[PDB]
C-alpha cells in the first residue's frame, strides 16, 4: 500500500508566531506541545531522498515524488529506518548536496498535522529565514478528493493569521 | 484584567452619554437661566459619543485580526477527574486510618 | 461567568452559552455530547439525564454551580465505565460466564467469588472500584497522547514504542504481545481474580498461626 | 496588516524542496 | 464565524447612527415655524406623541448598545485564546502540583506504615500460647 500526502506552506513572522502557537494550540486538540529538533539531508543519485534524525528516534527517511484541487499532493513512500543509515547511503553511491536543520513546535489533529519550524544553515546553525513555515501534511493511503477537502475548512480557521497556499 | 476594565469603563461611557444627553435636551427646557450651556454640553456629547463610538470600533478591529477562533479544545479534564480522584484516594486513607486508630484505641482500653 | 471559563471548555453559538460537559475534548470515544446550558448567578442546568449521581460500585459478595456541574461530569463519566464494561463482557469471551442485567454485570471470576459491578444511581471494596476511573483514562489516554507524535518531524502518527520497534528488528512475539492489551473488563476481573485469592492465602496464613502453637508461622508482607 | 511576510514563504518555500541555502 | 464578527460591527455603526440621527432630529423638531396649516392645538400634541417616541427610541438605541457592548465581553472572554489559553494551562499546571503533592505525603504515609506494619506484624506471630 502506497500513500500520497496533501501538504500546503506558509511563513509566519516572529512577532505573529506567539498569537499563532496559542491559536494553532486551543483550536486543535493537544496536551503541552513538544520541541521537535530534527536534522535533515537531502540525497541526490533525480531520486530525491530526505533522512531526518532527531534529538533517540530512529533514522527516518522519506521520498516524494513529483506532484500530480486546492492541495499540492505527489506520491510518498516513507520507511523508517535503523541508524548508520547515512554511511549505507554512501555506499549507495548518493551523494549528499546539502543538510540543514528544523527547530520549532508541531500541533496535531484527527488526521492532518501542523507543524510550525524555522530552516537552519549548516556549515554552526544559523537562520536561514526569520519567519518559521507551517504546513498541513496528510498521510492518507489511496488519496481521495474527500481528505483534501477537510483541509480546506481547517485552513480557512487558519487563514486570518497566516495566509497559506501550495507551491 | 487586561482591557476587560477598559470595555468595562466603556460601559460606564455609555450611561453617561445617556445622561448627557437628557442634559441637553432637559435644560434647554430652561428659561433665560444658564445661557449658553448648550454649548458646552454640545461639546460634552459630540466628543464624548465619538470617544465612545471609536472605543468600540476599536475592539472590532483589534478582535478581527488576533481572534475569533470557531471552537476551542482547551480540554483541562484529565487534571480536574485526577484531581478529585486523588482527594478520594487521599479521602480513603482519611476513613480507615481513623478506624485502625479507633481499632488500637481498643488496645488501649 | 469569567471564573466559570477556567474550569471548564465554553463554546458559544448564536448568543446562546451551551457548553461542553463531555470528555470528547479531553478524553474520547462516547457518543453522548455534554451541554451543561448556564441561565440566569449563572445557574446551570444539565440535560435531565446527568442529575442523579452515581458511583460503580464494585463489591464482592458471595459555588454552588460548581459542585452541581461536577456532579453531572462524574455521572457522565460513570455512564461510561459501565458501557466499557457492558459491551466488552458481552462482545468477547474469556472462558468466564459473563451475566447482563439492567445496571448489574454479574460476573463469576472464581467458582466462590461472584462480582457485582453495578452501577448505582439515585462489600464496597473501593479498590477495585477507583482502579475503573483510573484505568478508564488510560485507555482514554492511549488516543491522542504525547507519546504517538513522532521524535522525527516526518512521520505518520503512531505509537512511539512502536515505531521503532518494526525498524529495530523486534521479534515476532513481543510485538505481537504489546497490540494484545486486553480492554477493561479483563484488567479488573483479572485484579478481582487477585484481590481475594490473596484474602484466602492471607487468612489462611493468619488463621494456621493461631491454629498451630507448636511451630510458630512468620509472615513479613512486603 | 503584518504578522505574515508572502516573500519570505516564497523564498523559504523555494529552499525546502530544493535547496535554497 | 466571519459573519458574526461582521454582525456585531453593523450593530453599533448603525446603533451609534442612530443615537446620532434621532437626536438631531427631534432637535430638529425643536425648531419653531410658522402655523401654516394645521392647528397649534393638534400641531402641539401631535407633535409630543412624535417626540415621546423619538426620546423612547434614543434609550431603546441606548440599551441596544448596552446588550452589544456587554456582548462583547461573553464573546472576548471565550475567544481570546492567549488568554484562554494561558488560563488552562496555567490551572492544568497548579493542579498537577496539588496531585504530586499529595501523592509525595501519601507514598510516605505508605512508607511509614510499612515500617509500622512490619514491627507489629511480628509481635502478633510472637504470642506465646495464644
Amino acid at each position: 500500500i502506497n500513500m500520497m500526502e496533501y501538504l500546503l506552506q506558509g511563513s509566519v513572522l516572529d512577532h505573529s508566531l506567539e498569537s499563532l502557537i496559542h491559536r494553532l494550540r486551543g483550536l486543535c486538540d493537544n496536551m503541552e506541545p513538544e520541541t521537535f529538533l530534527d536534522h535533515e539531508m537531502v540525497f541526490l543519485l533525480p531520486f530525491v531522498l530526505r533522512a531526518r534524525r532527531s534529538m533517540g528516534a530512529p533514522w527516518h527517511l522519506r521520498y516524494l515524488g513529483q506532484p500530480e484541487r486546492h492541495a499540492l499532493v505527489r506520491n510518498c513512500v516513507d520507511i523508517a529506518t535503523s541508524e548508520n543509515l547515512t554511511d549505507f547511503l554512501m555506499e549507495m553511491g548518493f551523494r549528499m548536496d546539502h543538510e540543514f536543520v528544523a527547530k520549532g513546535h508541531l500541533f496535531r489533529k484527527g488526521i492532518m498535522k501542523i507543524m510550525v519550524y524555522k530552516i537552519f544553515r549548516i556549515l554552526s546553525t544559523e537562520a536561514l529565514s526569520l519567519s518559521y513555515l507551517v504546513e498541513l501534511s496528510v498521510v492518507a493511503p489511496a488519496g481521495q478528493d474527500m481528505v483534501s477537502d477537510d483541509m480546506k475548512n481547517f485552513a480557512e480557521q487558519l487563514k486570518p493569521l497566516v495566509h497559506l497556499e501550495k507551491i | 484584567n487586561e482591557r476587560l476594565r477598559a470595555l468595562e469603563d466603556i460601559e460606564r461611557e455609555i450611561g453617561a452619554i445617556l445622561q448627557n444627553a437628557g442634559t441637553v435636551i432637559l435644560e434647554l427646557s430652561k428659561e433665560k437661566t444658564n445661557e449658553r450651556l448648550l454649548d458646552r454640553q454640545a461639546a460634552a456629547f459630540t466628543a464624548s459619543v465619538q470617544h465612545v463610538e471609536a472605543e468600540l470600533s476599536a475592539q472590532i478591529r483589534y478582535l478581527t485580526q488576533v481572534a475569533t477562533g470557531q471552537p476551542h479544545e482547551g480540554s483541562s479534564y484529565s487534571s480536574r477527574k485526577d484531581c478529585q480522584m486523588a482527594l478520594k484516594r487521599v479521602d480513603y486513607a482519611r476513613l480507615k486510618l481513623s478506624d485502625v486508630a479507633r481499632t488500637c484505641e481498643q488496645m488501649l482500653e | 461567568l469569567l471564573r466559570l471559563r477556567q474550569h471548564w471548555k465554553l463554546r458559544k453559538v448564536g448568543d446562546k452559552i451551551l457548553g461542553d460537559l463531555s470528555y470528547r475534548s479531553a478524553g474520547s470515544l462516547f457518543p453522548h455530547h455534554g451541554t451543561f446550558e448556564v441561565i440566569k448567578p449563572l445557574d446551570v442546568q444539565i440535560p435531565s439525564d446527568l442529575e442523579g449521581s452515581a458511583y460503580i460500585k464494585v463489591s464482592i459478595q458471595k459555588p454552588h454551580w460548581q459542585t452541581k456541574l461536577e456532579a453531572a461530569q462524574n455521572v457522565l463519566l460513570c455512564k461510561e465505565i459501565f458501557a466499557q464494561l457492558s459491551r466488552e463482557a458481552v462482545q468477547i469471551k474469556s472462558q468466564v460466564p459473563h451475566i447482563v442485567v439492567k445496571n448489574q454485570i454479574i460476573s463469576q471470576p472464581f467458582p466462590s467469588l461472584q462480582l457485582s459491578i453495578s452501577l448505582c444511581h439515585s462489600d464496597h471494596l473501593y479498590v477495585l472500584e477507583h482502579n475503573l476511573h483510573l484505568l478508564i483514562r488510560e485507555f482514554h489516554k492511549q488516543t491522542l497522547s504525547s507519546i504517538m507524535m513522532p521524535h522525527p518531524a516526518s512521520a505518520p502518527f503512531g505509537h512511539k514504542r512502536m515505531r521503532l520497534s518494526g525498524p529495530q528488528a523486534f521479534d515476532k512475539n513481543e510485538i505481537n504481545s504489546l497490540q494484545s492489551s486486553e480492554g477493561l473488563l479483563e484488567k479488573i476481573i483479572k485484579q478481582a481474580k487477585h484481590i481475594f485469592l490473596r484474602s484466602r492465602a492471607a487468612a489462611t496464613i493468619d488463621s494456621l498461626a493461631s491454629r498451630i502453637e507448636d511451630p510458630q508461622i512468620q509472615a513479613h508482607w512486603s | 496588516k503584518q504578522t505574515f511576510n508572502p516573500t519570505d514563504t516564497n523564498a523559504l518555500v523555494a529552499a525546502v524542496a530544493f535547496g535554497k541555502g | 464565524k466571519e459573519t458574526l464578527l461582521q454582525s456585531y460591527n453593523k450593530r453599533l455603526k448603525d446603533d451609534i447612527k442612530s443615537i446620532m440621527d434621532n437626536f438631531t432630529e427631534i432637535i430638529k423638531t425643536a425648531k419653531i415655524e410658522d402655523e401654516t396649516q394645521v392647528s397649534r392645538a393638534t400641531q402641539g400634541e401631535q407633535d409630543n406623541y412624535e417626540m415621546h417616541v423619538r426620546a423612547a427610541n434614543i434609550v431603546r438605541a441606548g440599551e441596544s448598545l448596552m446588550k452589544l457592548v456587554s456582548d462583547l465581553k461573553q464573546f472576548l472572554i471565550l475567544n481570546d485564546f492567549p488568554s484562554v489559553n494561558e488560563a488552562i494551562d496555567q490551572r492544568n499546571q497548579q493542579l498537577r502540583t496539588l496531585q504530586e503533592e499529595c501523592d509525595r505525603k501519601l507514598i510516605t504515609l505508605r512508607d511509614e506504615i510499612s515500617i509500622d506494619l512490619y514491627e507489629l506484624e511480628e509481635e502478633y506471630y510472637s504470642s506465646s500460647s495464644s
